[PDB]
Parts: structure tokens; sequence; C-alpha cells
């Protein structure tokens, strides 16, 4: 994808003759965002997010774009604000529980609740070797109540399949 | 004039009437003439808020029905510009809340619907008496809204576009608090159990059929009291397959949701202070392209 300055100055130039309505406009802000993004404007594509919102709001497409961006820009508390929002809206998709429990890890919060998201994860996705790290550790700097939920993950993922070697080397460990 | 807050407004058929019916204690009908405003009529006969109406056809008899709080179905006849008392209905478990009539494929028939645990249709035949339809034990909670299905949509039956009349029989949808979905066909001479589901826990809105002129696929989209929204869509012969499928889910407390009178564009009305106009695209989806401020 061969995208610069100029690049994204034309793509943006291009989307705008192709709208001549507001609203339009404003429903085209999910690539307008993208395009700021791109061409390094974090403002921007906000506000081209809110106006896409203020058009078509309650939407997990919408939400999970918010989220992903705000996890790559570093709002880490916005994307799982952002993902807790789309959960709450419609739960259809697990990747947002899943990046939730990756920031958790991440960050390293040693929390009840920090561990129950962990389990949830851990019970949606089983596999995984990132998320399976991440949770490892997690509940290696929690403790023992931490511990019993990881046993219990790990016999139930070795009777439905058998295990990973690192699974395995962890779980050693 | 109308100071409090306003309900319903909806005009006649060739646009010169305007019936609003709001919670003013006061239903005011003006005039629609080189952009202007005259009033023209002032009827009041409720006990409570006005909630919803509905008009008719005057080839059929120009017959208005007003509900409100206060467990009474009231209904008016216009002659010579003077709408009179007509059919006046008191008494029942809870307070009317939806009034429609059938289609004019049908005829004139009335249908109400309300968090009673019954149903009530009201049947205008002759020139006088009128018949009511009683169905019990139909509902746990009660009703809520009920939606009438004409005929004419090729949607349902695949033989209209063949130089077929199809049958002219009353069906319709309901979706009460009750936790589930309905839907009520007039056969063996009565009304029976057609086809039930179950989507729910709670409480559910309204729903709203698609009056198609000319698209063969039927569809219903609905709203319930927590956000949540039914699409379901049927293009089949004799017996509809309602697929229970989603579309734009909300969180606050959707109200609303109307079809135009072609089946071209869907209004949704809630807590968002915004009416996202949907429209069925060249590419068989759908398409936002106006909006409103609430």
């Amino acid at each position: 994808m061969r995208r610069s300055k100029a690049e994204i100055q034309r793509y943006v130039e291009n989307a705008q003759n192709s709208a001549s309505s507001p609203r339009e406009k404003s429903m085209k802000g999910f690539l307008f965002a993208r395009l700021y993004y791109e061409a390094k404007e974090y403002e921007l594509a906000k506000r081209s997010v809110s106006s896409y919102i203020s058009v078509q709001e309650r939407d997990p497409k919408a939400h999970r774009f918010l989220g992903q961006l705000f996890e790559i820009e570093g709002n880490v508390e916005k994307a799982v604000g952002c993902y807790k929002r789309s959960l709450e809206l419609n739960p259809t998709q697990k990747d947002l529980t899943l990046r939730i429990a990756e920031l958790i890890c991440t960050l390293n919060i040693k929390d009840g609740r920090a561990e129950y998201w962990v389990e949830r994860a851990s019970k949606l996705f089983p596999g995984s070797p990132e998320i399976y790290r991440l949770k490892e550790q997690l509940l290696s700097s929690q403790g023992e109540a931490g511990w019993n939920q990881l046993f219990d993950l790990i016999q139930a993922e070795l009777f439905a399949r058998p295990n990973d070697v690192y699974v395995n080397l962890k779980l050693v460990d | 004039s109308h100071e409090d807050m306003i309900h319903d407004a909806q005009m006649d058929y060739y646009g010169i009437r305007l019936a609003t019916c709001s919670s003013d204690r006061s239903v005011k009908i003006f005039d629609v003439k080189n952009g202007g405003q005259i009033l023209i009529a002032d009827l009041r006969g409720h006990d409570g808020p006005v909630w919803q109406v509905a008009w008719a056809h005057p080839m059929y008899g120009n017959i208005l029905a007003s509900c409100s709080y206060d467990r009474k179905v009231i209904i008016w006849k216009e002659e010579n510009g003077t709408w009179e008392k007509t059919y006046e209905y008191t008494g029942h478990d809870s307070s009317v809340n939806s009034v429609c009539w059938a289609p004019h494929d049908f005829g004139l028939v009335l249908a109400c619907g309300s968090s009673d645990g019954a149903i009530s249709i009201l049947t205008f035949t002759g020139d006088g008496p009128w018949e009511v339809k009683k169905i019990s034990n139909a509902h746990t909670i009660g009703c809520n809204a009920v939606s009438w299905a004409p005929s004419v949509i090729p949607g349902s039956l695949v033989d209209q576009p063949s130089s077929q009349k199809p049958n002219y029989i009353k069906r319709f949808v309901s979706g009460g608090c009750d936790n589930l979905v309905k839907i009520w066909r007039e056969e063996d001479g009565q009304w029976k159990e057609d086809q039930k589901l179950e989507a729910h826990s709670d409480w559910v809105r309204d729903v709203a059929w698609a009056p198609s002129i000319g698209l063969p696929t039927s569809t219903i989209a609905s709203c319930s009291q927590d956000g949540r929204v039914y699409i379901w869509t049927s293009d089949d012969a004799a017996t509809n397959c309602w697929t229970p499928k989603l579309l734009h889910k909300f969180n606050d407390v959707v109200w609303h949701v109307s079809w135009s009178i072609t089946a071209n564009i869907l209004a949704v009305s809630g807590g968002d202070n915004k009416v996202t106009l949907w429209k069925e695209s060249v590419d068989g989806q759908w398409a936002c392209i106006s909006d409103v401020n609430k």
C-alpha cells in the first residue's frame, strides 16, 4: 500500500468529491478516520468518528474500529471503555473481550475483576499462544486463586485436545 | 395551539385535514391552503391523555378512532364536515394503546392492542352494528402493538404477478410483553394458534410491516424497550419463514418504528434524538440517507 502525505490528501479530496451531502460525508467518516490516522491527525480522526456516530450510533463495527484505533494509539483506558460499550451494546464478537484481556495483561492489574475477565477470555478462546502467555503471566502474578483457575483451564484444554509443548512447559514451570 | 406535549399528528389522504392527538385535552384540526392554517374542527371527548390515531378511506366511510388512557375506545364518523358520535366502548384490564384499521384490500376492521391479556378485534359490517372477536389465553402479561398486513404483498405468496387473485383474509402480527411474538391468521372461521416464537424475556414496543407496492419481499421491523430490533424477512410461497435477524441494535428506549406508505423508508424514533431514515439500495442492502433532530 503506497501511501504518503500527498497521497492521503488526494484520497481525502477524491472522497470529498464523491459526496455532495453533509450527512453522506459524516457517514463516510469511518474511512476518513483511517485516512487521518494514517496522515497523523488523531484529533481529526476522533472528530470524524464522532460525526459518524452522530448519524449512526450504537453499532458494533464503529465501536470496534474506535477501540482498535485507541489501542494502536495508546489510550488503553479509552480502548477498554469503547470495548465495554460495544459489549454492553451487542456482545456478538469476542474480539472485544480478547483485546480487553490483552490490555489488562499488558497493564498488569491485580484485581478480582481482572481475574474474572481473564478467565472469561480463556473460556472463550482456549488457544492463541500470545493470550495464553499473557493470562499465564497474569495468573502467576496473582496468586493461588488465579493458579487454581489456570489449572482448571489447562485440564479442560487437555481433555478437549492434546495440549501444546509450550503450554506443558509453562505448567511444569 | 397545543401548549402541552403532542403525541401523534396524522394528515388526510389528500392533504387538507390535520388530526393532532395530544394530551392538552383538545384535538384541533386546521386546514392546509396557501401555506397557512385555519382552525376548522375542535373535537374533545376523552378522559385522559390521547395516544395513537388512525385514518381510513372515504370510499369505505370517513371514520376516525382515538385511544386514550382511560380504557375507553372512541370512534367518530364524518358527515358534512362535522364529526359526531359513533361507537363508544369502555372497560378493560388496562388502558388501550395501539389502534389501526385494515388496509383497503380487506375492509374496515379495527384492531385494538393493549396490555389486557386478551385480544378484542372490532369488525365493521353493514351500516349500523359491529362485531366483536375475543381471543383469551393468548398473552401472559398482555399485548403491546398490532401491525396489519395486506394480501397484496408478493413476498408472502408467489402467485400475485401471474394474473391470479390471492385470498383476501385477515393476517397480522403481535408482539406483547409476554416474552413471545405471534402471528394471527383468520383461519377455520375464527382465530387460534398460527405461529409463535420466543426471542425475548421482557417487553417489546412496536412493529412495522412493509407495505410493498411492487417489492416481492415481506419484511417486518420490530422495536423493543431495551433497544432490541428484529428484521423478519420472507420471500416464499404459501407458508413464510420469519428469520429473527438483527441489524442496528440500541441500548436506550427505542419507541416507534414506521414504514413509508409504499415501503421505501424506515423511521426509527427512541431516546437518541435521531430518526435514522433507512432505505433499500439497488444492491439489495440497506443504506441511511437523511436524518433529523428531535
